[PDB]
C-alpha cells in the first residue's frame, strides 16, 4: 500500500483520488493519502473553492517513484513532485502516518470498480499522449486541446490521443470508398489495430484514459476521443469476439461510474443510438446496452 | 456552407463550379409478378452533372449492368454518382477541375466527400434551393440517349443551346428552372407550351426550340402561369 503525503494545504480544495474525492479547508492539517493500492494507475485531482474552473490532476504509478503534492502560491495550484530521497520520503510519511493527517484510499474490498475503469491504462502509454518526459507523472486539466482538435495552439501542452478520422484518406482505401466508409473493419483491424496500436489492449487502453479524462476533467477532446474509439469498433461488421465482449464491460463500467447529472454533456447521443440500436455490433453489447436503457433512456 | 436564396449569384461568378443531381440514377418500374408479388426492373438512368455558368451538361448514363448481383441499390446510387463525378473531375485538366460541387440531396454529401478526399480544396456543398434537375428526363433528347444506351457512356450537351449569346448566366439559369419546374409539375402542360406553334423548330444540336427574345418572354409568361395554377388546382385555391 503506497502514499502520496501533501506538504501542505493552503487554500481550500475539493481532492479527487480516482473516482473518490474529499473536501479540504483553507490552512487544514490535511497532509496526503494512504493506501493507496499498488497495481494500478491512480489519479490525483483538483478543484479549487474559489474556482470551479480549471479542475486539473496528476496521473501516476506509485511503482515508478515517490510522489507528492505541494502548493505553488506562485503558480496557484497543487503540484505533484518527485522526492528521490527515498530515505527522506519514508521518513516523512512515516511522521504525516503517525500524526494521523492522511486520509485512508477508501476502497471496498468486494469492489473492483477502477480496476475495471484502468484495466488497459498503462503509465507508459499515458506518458506518450502527455508528453513531459522530465516527470513519471502526468498533468492534465479541463483546458487541453488534443492534437486532431489543434489541427481544426499550443503543442507542448496538447493531448497526444491516436487521430481517428472517418474520412480521411487512412481511413479509405482508394477503390472500397463505399466499403470502407461503411464497414470499418479495415480501418480498426489494419490501420490502427495492427498498424497503430499494435494490440487491442493499446487501443482499449487509450480508450478508458480519454473517458477518465472527460469524466474527472470535463476535457472536451477526449470526450471526442472516446466516443471515436468506441464508434469505429461499433461500424465494424468484422471485430475479433474477445474485443467485443471485452468492449461491452468496459463500457458498462464506464457507464455504471458516469455522474448521473452529467450523462447530458458527456454522452453522444448521435454515436450510443448508432451503437447500440443500429450499428453491425448493436446485437454485441448486451451489458452496455441494458445499463443504458435502465440509466438513460432518454438519451435513446 | 449550404447554397441558398441570399448566395444565388455566386453561382455566376467565374469560379468554376458543378452541381450534381443524383434523382434520376436509379430508376424502376414497379409491377406485379405472376405469383401476385411485387417487383422492381431498374431502367437506364444517368447523373445530371451542370456547369450553371456555363450551361455544359456532363450527362453519364448509368445503364442497368451496372446494378446487376447488387444489394441496397438505392445505397449503392449514391456512391456510384459519386464515383463517376470523381472520375469525371480526375478526367478534366486542372485548370477546367471545379472549385465546389454543389449537391442537390443532402445524401450525396457523405459519399462525394469521401470518394473526393485526394481534392482537399474542392468543396462539397449542399443546398437549401428545391432545384428541379429531376425532371431533366422530360426534356425528350436527354430521355432519348439515356433509354437507347446499351453500355456506360458520357454525353456532352449545352443545356442553355445559345441562349448565352444573347442573355447572361443567371438569366438562362432561371429561364431552365423555370422550364423544369414547369415541366415537373405538369409535364403535358409544359411541353404542349413548348411545341404548341409548329413553325419554332429545334436545332439538330440544341435541346429546346429556337425562340425569339420575345417568344422566350411569352414562353415564359406560360410557364409561370402553369405553375401557379397548379398551385391552386393542388391546394385548391
Ligand atoms: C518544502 C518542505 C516540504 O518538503 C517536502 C519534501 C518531500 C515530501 Cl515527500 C514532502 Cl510531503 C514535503 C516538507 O514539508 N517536508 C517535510
Amino acid at each position: 500500500m503506497n502514499t502520496v503525503p501533501f506538504t501542505s494545504a493552503p487554500i481550500e480544495v475539493t481532492i479527487g483520488i480516482d473516482q473518490y474525492s474529499f473536501n479540504v479547508k483553507e490552512n487544514q492539517p490535511f497532509h496526503g493519502i494512504k493506501d493507496i493500492p499498488i497495481g494500478h494507475v491512480h489519479v490525483i485531482h483538483f478543484q479549487h473553492a474559489d474556482n470551479s474552473s480549471m479542475r486539473y490532476g496528476y496521473w501516476f504509478d506509485c511503482r515508478m517513484g515517490n510522489f507528492y503534492i505541494q502548493y505553488d502560491p506562485k503558480d496557484g495550484l497543487y503540484k505533484m513532485m518527485e522526492e528521490r530521497d527515498g530515505a527522506k520520503f519514508e521518513n516523512i510519511v512515516h511522521n504525516f502516518k503517525e500524526r494521523q493527517m492522511m486520509v485512508s484510499y477508501p476502497k471496498i474490498d468486494e469492489d473492483d470498480t477502477w480496476y475495471n475503469l484502468t484495466e488497459f491504462v498503462q503509465m507508459d502509454k499515458i506518458r506518450k499522449i502527455v508528453r513531459k518526459d522530465e516527470n513519471q507523472f502526468s498533468y492534465v486539466d479541463s483546458s487541453m486541446t488534443t492534437v486532431q482538435e489543434n489541427e481544426l495552439s499550443d503543442p507542448a501542452h496538447s493531448l497526444n490521443y491516436t487521430v481517428i478520422n472517418f474520412k480521411s484518406r487512412e481511413a479509405i482505401r482508394p477503390g472500397h470508398e463505399m466499403e470502407d466508409f461503411l464497414d470499418k473493419s479495415y480501418y480498426l483491424n489494419t490501420v490502427m489495430l495492427q498498424g497503430i496500436f499494435k494490440n487491442s489492449s493499446n487501443y482499449f487502453g487509450e480508450l478508458q484514459f480519454a473517458f477518465l479524462n472527460a469524466m474527472f476533467f470535463g476535457n472536451y477532446g477526449s470526450s471526442l476521443q472516446w466516443h471515436a474509439m468506441i464508434e469505429l469498433i461499433c461500424s465494424s461488421a468484422t471485430v475479433p469476439k474477445h474485443m467485443l465482449d471485452k468492449l461491452d464491460e468496459i463500457l458498462y463500467y464506464q457507464i455504471k461510474t458516469l455522474p448521473e447529472q452529467y450523462s447530458d454533456i458527456l454522452l453522444n447521443e448521435r454515436v450510443w443510438n448508432i451503437c447500440l440500436y443500429s450499428s453491425f455490433q448493436k446485437n454485441s453489447l448486451h451489458n452496455t446496452e441494458k445499463i443504458m436503457e435502465n440509466k438513460y433512456p432518454e438519451l435513446l | 456552407g449550404a447554397m441558398n436564396s441570399s448566395n444565388y449569384a455566386e453561382l455566376f461568378n467565374n469560379d468554376i463550379k458543378l452541381f450534381v443531381d443524383d434523382t434520376n440514377v436509379y430508376r424502376v418500374t414497379v409491377h406485379k409478378t405472376f405469383e401476385g408479388n411485387v417487383a422492381t426492373k431498374a431502367i437506364n438512368g444517368c447523373i445530371f452533372t451542370l456547369n450553371p455558368k456555363t450551361g455544359h451538361l456532363f450527362l453519364k448514363i448509368i445503364h442497368t449492368s451496372v446494378w446487376a448481383g447488387q444489394k441496397r441499390l438505392s445505397q449503392l446510387a449514391k456512391w456510384k454518382t459519386a464515383e463517376e463525378v470523381s472520375a469525371l473531375v480526375r478526367s478534366l485538366p486542372k485548370e477546367e477541375q471545379p472549385k465546389q460541387i454543389i449537391v442537390t440531396r443532402k445524401a450525396m454529401l457523405d459519399p462525394l466527400e469521401v470518394h473526393m478526399l485526394d481534392f482537399p480544396n474542392i468543396a462539397i456543398r449542399p443546398t437549401e434551393l428545391r432545384l428541379p434537375f429531376s425532371a431533366a428526363m422530360s426534356i425528350d433528347k436527354l430521355s432519348d440517349v439515356v433509354m437507347k444506351a446499351t453500355e456506360p457512356q458520357m454525353v456532352l450537351f449545352n443545356i442553355y443551346d445559345d441562349w448565352l449569346d444573347r442573355i447572361s448566366s443567371y438569366t438562362a439559369f432561371s429561364r431552365l428552372t423555370l422550364l423544369l419546374r414547369a415541366l415537373k409539375t405538369n409535364e403535358e402542360s409544359a411541353k404542349m407550351i413548348l411545341l404548341s406553334d409548329p413553325t419554332i423548330t429545334i436545332k439538330s444540336y440544341h435541346l429546346w426550340p429556337s425562340f425569339t427574345d420575345e417568344q422566350w418572354i411569352t414562353i415564359e409568361s406560360q410557364m409561370r402561369d402553369l405553375i401557379l395554377t397548379e398551385y391552386g388546382r393542388k391546394y385548391n385555391v
